[PDB]
């Protein structure tokens, strides 16, 4: 019965299929704009992607069915561009309208955000780590001390 | 091939789009 | 992993929402054009193109989300890994003030 584009039905259905019953999934809220936004962000980047690869692809079965007739290839370009972006509205009005967990961390979906979160904690471990190394340094050398002074 | 790669490659992507 | 496994499950229900709806709506409808158009060649052609290019977004998409879920998979590791050095940083801490403190009464 749930139809694909029932986006708050699917979305409620796949979070009840992937996880127990606990309070996590008790409390819903509509997503942020940096979700909407990294989300469709995402569908635009592969949306433009698909269009010029799969164009390319198909140049000489187009332009022998256009008999040469370049300027109506793009306009079936920008015909298929309109498409893609009236399907792409719908995605974002029915993703705005559903629901999410509330205690999910929704910047996850932000590759910029990711990305920099990641870049950050990969120094502050080395920067640790080494902190570490000279610590682990600095006990041996009082052990070393505690153990004669233990002989006095 | 690497996480960081991938990573840095689609953060190139989507900053090229729009 | 459960602090975080629900934004981890959030990545996965997008691409699975996305998946049925390329692939269980959008594509079977190209698809059903498409077969219907052996009178015009011209467009039976441009309901491949539509074909080509939704199964193109839909196959990267997923691609990209797991590349969101992986790196998010792996942040979360290397967060857990940075909260044990800190740990044992505190705790190399205290030992080298109680050694030094033992020394200072043995001495």
């Amino acid at each position: 019965s749930v139809r694909p584009w029932e986006f708050r039905k699917v979305i409620q259905a796949e979070y009840r299929e992937r996880l127990p019953r606990n309070y996590e999934l008790k409390h819903w809220k509509k997503p942020s704009k940096i979700m909407i936004g990294s989300i469709l962000r995402l569908l635009e980047t592969n949306t433009v992607s698909a269009l010029d690869s799969v164009f390319e692809k198909y140049e000489k079965e187009m332009n022998q069915m256009t008999h040469g007739d370049n300027n109506e290839v793009k306009r079936i370009y920008s015909k298929k561009e309109r498409l893609l972006e009236i399907i792409l509205t719908k995605i974002k009005k029915k993703l705005r309208q559903a629901k999410f967990p509330s205690r999910i961390s929704e910047r996850d979906l932000d590759i910029e955000y990711i990305y920099s979160k990641r870049q950050f904690i990969q120094n502050r471990y080395s920067q640790e780590l080494q902190n570490n190394e000279r610590l682990e340094a600095i006990l041996s050398r009082e052990q070393n001390l505690l153990e004669e002074t233990r002989k006095l | 091939q690497s996480i960081n790669d991938r990573a840095l490659s689609l953060l190139q992507r989507t900053r090229a789009t729009k | 992993l459960s602090s975080s496994i629900t934004s981890v499950t959030t990545i996965d229900v997008l691409s699975s929402l996305f998946i049925n709806l390329f692939e269980n709506d959008l594509i079977p409808q190209a698809l059903k054009d498409f077969n219907k158009s052996d009178d015009d060649q011209f467009r039976k052609l441009l309901y491949k193109l539509d074909l080509r290019l939704f199964q193109t977004i839909s196959d990267q998409m997923t691609r990209d989300l797991k590349d969101i879920l992986d790196i998010n998979v792996s942040n979360n590791e290397l967060c857990y890994q940075l909260k044990q050095v800190l740990a044992r940083k505190e705790d190399l801490n205290q030992q080298i003030i109680s050694v030094r403190n033992e020394i200072q009464e043995l001495k």
